[PDB]
RNA sequence: UUAGAAGGAUUGCCGUCAGGAAAUUAGGUGCGCUUAGCAGUGUACCGCCGGUAGGCGG
């Protein structure tokens, strides 16, 4: 009858996330210039005043849904999983969720703060010694997402592929040129003066707070009509910048996933697409 | 984060840098004999 | 009086985006026309040090639409919401600066090229004083304009629910 | 007046604070209240009328530490400044 | 008639009578039951006009006037009179919880309690300090302490020949009973006999009588009434009880 | 109110004497671990009117 959630549960993440790098570059000759961006002591980042593009490097590592089980103390509750994302990965492709991730990845939301004077900024994403077009980042707005554009249609049909479980792994790698300014700062992330984060002696952001960024995707949140904009998708939906919770006790995934697999019943698509956005999360347990 | 409701802490997290793309694991084992691993039995 | 809204949640803080994007294009648009108007914070919020808030309103007593926000905002849009409705109402508390006095040694210089020669402890009483009770409010950094200086101003309700204004939009003496 | 307006004291401060704190512990339940009149009359110390804009009060002694709540212990300490005290005495007597 | 529970919060008594004969430390609870009594006389003297009628007994902290020897039994301490009688003396900080029912309950006639418990002994002991008066409105309104319930079945289903052979065999099984000191039975019919306190009053020859009583925590004790005494008097059978 | 009262207290050399010790096998097995936004804007400057009172311009 499946009662109770088990004791023990935990999935795995499905995009998993480098920590960003951070290189200083020329827009004028961009693919044949880089040069490291140290932390240069409260520690705090800038540019050189001949270099004016700041180039974030990231990689994703995109695994499917059913292969990021990691604990689970209940074999029925274990089928019912898989049957339930069976149900989902048949009736869609995966491709809105997917379509949500890559649109972060094409709008520059990675890119939490230092994007505010960027004249021309753009985005290359490869993947399996494939450049693919440039994604400029100023069209995207930063609360609609989009649906008809040919190469991000491309691309997140590759990732919802590999989500779906049709591809065991696919690799995304990012380079962003951001025209920055001569001689402006750079914001990377923070770790516990203000003492900044420092990766292979170039200064970069915490892949959190990347993951975060590419996350923002909960636009089926009950009091939308209200805010009327995209919050990371946790399981009590807690957007920091606001302070209050966004979903208690309604439809927080605790509620929704006791009635998807412990109460067999048919969710509407705006409640399944968040019980899979969270399932690319972990620590769902008792 | 939040978990089963009704200040940072460090943590460890190793990468590969960014020229290499490959994990090298080296272990070994010693394979015995199972007649001379015997090291207490208190009957004969 | 018209609202511009700070969209939430889309990265940065709100005082960041109140510092650097809204103050300075509009100290611009307020000193070129000689008619002055003014700056309130309706989400103004005084919990233990200041919090500016999430909406600015601008506020006159014609000379609005002669300001032309929907074109001197419109490179921040994925970050400023331009209402564009120009209502007027009465629900209104009008904003003031408050001096933090000066470094030390600016006050130093100052009060030795014309002042007294034998100058110690007092100013060291009297600036940290003054100060601590003046940097708990909220502050506002702007690029200067003939100076080249970063001014950290400090904002405080007035209750004069009436009067003129300075080229910051703010209450003058 | 009242109020902690100088920073080069500022060491004594956390310092007896810390030699009184040092192996004083409390649990709550053994505390003082922090009952209202105590500042409330040590806004009749000096004039104020209310909590001065700004500065707000600290137990030289952590009441955690054994403190009392009298008017010869409480103080007004900055914001920044008692940010700074009591990530003092977060670290030192380790709550 | 509105009934409410009034808590006197740590008061400590110094000097209370802990001898009462056969028991020697906590103090007969017809004293405790008589402060409520006496706290009701006098608030009835002035325009108060409450009716106290159940007492319930926290003790928090105890200290019996004496010394602890090499072996471990205490030895008490008494003034030098002015022969000394078997005497013996305790200081108890412990807080009471009043049953107070009658015009009306509210935080002035704490304020009343408050000036009139200051002119009151508990047990022959004077206060020195007070914590608080307090309404209470649940068990969580009441601190960490331990209130004295009657175990009075623990006497009753307790083998022996004579209820004192229980009692002995009752402190041989369980350790935290402790033989308290309840009611006055009656030795003769009640007269005008001659030399009384008070000349109209009915005057009775008594003797003490004992029960068995145990210690109960505040958030396991169940129930607030199963904390709080009376008192009952049968025909020549005055005693103070849970019921 | 086993109600109602109470000055225990003046005084002292605890010291001399010493063989604890001789023998051992700790130890054999193991999934830690799924996920996580650091900041109130970093927080301010430089001059002006004056007896170390108050303000002001950018």
């Amino acid at each position: 009858t499946l009662k109770s959630r088990p004791e023990n549960l935990s999935f795995a993440r499905c995009l998993n996330t480098t920590e960003a790098k951070f290189w200083q570059t020329d827009f004028l000759k961009r693919h044949t210039f880089k040069l490291p961006l140290l932390i240069t002591d409260s520690q705090s980042c800038t540019l050189s005043t001949e270099c004016d593009t700041l180039r974030i490097d990231f990689g994703i590592k995109v695994l499917p849904v059913k292969e990021s089980m990691y604990s689970c103390s209940d074999y029925n509750y274990r089928t019912a999983i898989y049957q339930k994302i069976d149900e989902y990965i048949a009736e869609d492709g995966f491709l809105t969720l997917a379509k949500r991730y890559v649109n972060n990845i094409a709008n520059a939301r990675f890119l939490w703060r230092n994007r505010k004077g960027a004249e021309i900024i753009e985005t290359i994403v490869t993947i399996e010694d494939k450049e693919y077009p440039s994604f400029n980042s100023k069209s995207f707005n930063l609360d609609t997402f989009v649906e008809d554009n040919a190469t991000i249609n491309e691309i997140a049909q590759q990732i919802a592929d590999t989500f779906a479980g049709k591809r065991e792994y696919l690799n995304i790698y990012v380079t962003c040129f951001v025209k920055i300014g001569c001689a402006m700062e750079v914001y990377p992330s923070q770790e516990m003066g203000k003492k900044l984060f420092k990766f292979e002696g170039s200064a970069g952001m915490h892949s959190q707070k990347i993951n975060n960024a590419l996350r923002t995707i909960d636009t089926w949140y009950p009091d939308y009509t209200t805010y009327e904009f995209p919050i990371p998708v946790e399981n009590y939906g807690a957007a920091r910048s606001i302070g209050i919770p966004f979903r208690p006790d309604t439809k927080s995934f605790y509620k929704l996933i006791d009635r998807m697999i412990l109460k067999n019943e048919d969710l509407p698509i705006e409640d399944k697409h968040y019980v899979m956005a969270i399932l690319i999360r972990g620590g769902m347990f008792s | 984060s939040k978990g089963h409701e009704m200040n940072p802490q460090k943590s460890q997290s190793c990468t590969l840098s960014t020229e290499c793309d490959t994990l090298r694991i080296d272990f070994g084992i010693k394979v015995l004999p199972v007649k001379e691993s015997m090291y207490s039995c208190s009957d004969y | 009086s018209q609202i511009l809204i700070i969209k939430p949640g889309t990265g940065i803080s709100p005082n960041i985006i109140i510092s650097e994007d809204i103050f300075p294009v509009l100290h611009s648009l307020f000193v070129e026309h000689d008619k002055k108007f003014g700056i309130t914070f309706p989400a103004y919020s005084f919990d233990k040090k200041g919090h500016l808030g999430n909406i600015i309103e601008v506020l006159s007593e014609e000379a609005l639409a002669s300001l032309c926000l929907e074109e001197h905002l419109a490179e921040v849009t994925d970050y400023v919401k331009v209402k564009k409705e120009i209502t007027f109402t009465d629900d209104y508390v009008l904003f003031k600066r408050i001096r933090e006095e000066n470094q030390y040694e600016t006050t130093a210089r100052r009060m030795r090229k014309r002042g007294h020669t034998e100058l110690g402890r007092p100013l060291e009483m009297h600036i940290k004083k003054k100060n601590q009770q003046i940097f708990c409010h909220a502050y506002i950094k702007v690029k200067s304009a003939s100076t080249g200086q970063s001014y950290n101003i400090f904002l405080a309700p007035t209750d004069i629910k009436h009067g003129s204004f300075s080229a910051y939009g703010l209450l003058r003496g | 007046n009242g109020c902690l307006i100088d920073e080069a004291l500022l060491p004594l401060i956390i310092d007896e604070g810390k030699r009184k704190g040092e192996g004083n512990y409390r649990p709550r339940h053994l505390r003082d209240e922090r009952k209202e009149e105590t500042v409330q009359a040590f806004l009749d110390k000096y004039g104020y009328c209310n909590i001065p804009v700004g500065y707000e009060v600290h137990h030289i002694v952590p009441l955690s530490q054994g403190g009392a709540d009298s008017i010869k212990n409480m103080i007004m300490l900055s914001i920044e400044h008692h940010e700074r005290v009591t990530e003092a005495h977060a670290s030192y007597f380790k709550w | 008639m509105m009934k409410g529970y009034i808590l006197l919060e740590k008061v400590n008594i110094e000097n209370a009578n802990a001898f009462n004969n056969i028991i020697v430390g906590i103090p007969a609870i017809t004293s405790f039951l008589g402060f409520a009594r006496a706290l009701e006389r006098k608030l009835n003297a002035k325009e108060i006009a409450i009716r106290i009628n159940g007492v319930g007994l926290e003790f928090h902290e105890y200290e019996l006037k004496g010394y602890k020897n090499k072996r471990g039994q205490y030895v008490t301490s008494c003034p030098l009179p002015g022969h000394i009688m078997n005497q013996a003396y305790i200081d108890l900080n412990m807080s009471f919880l009043l049953e107070v029912e009658g015009p009306h309950v509210d935080m002035s006639t704490c304020k009343s309690i408050k000036s009139t418990m200051e002119t009151l002994r508990i047990a022959g002991g004077i206060i020195r300090n007070y914590k608080k008066i307090r309404l209470i409105d649940t068990l969580a309104d009441i601190p960490y302490g331990y209130f004295l319930t009657l175990r009075q079945d623990n006497l009753n289903d307790a083998a022996g020949d004579d209820m004192l052979d229980k009692m002995i065999h009752a402190l041989q099984q369980e350790d935290t009973l402790v033989p308290i000191a309840v009611g006055f039975k009656a030795l003769s019919e009640v007269g005008h006999v001659e030399g009384q306190r008070d000349p109209e009053k009915d005057h009775c020859f008594v003797e003490s009588i004992f029960s068995l009583g145990g210690f109960e925590c505040s958030k396991i004790l169940e129930d607030i009434n199963s904390c709080l005494w009376r008192y009952k008097t049968e025909e020549g059978l005055y005693l103070c009880t849970i019921i």
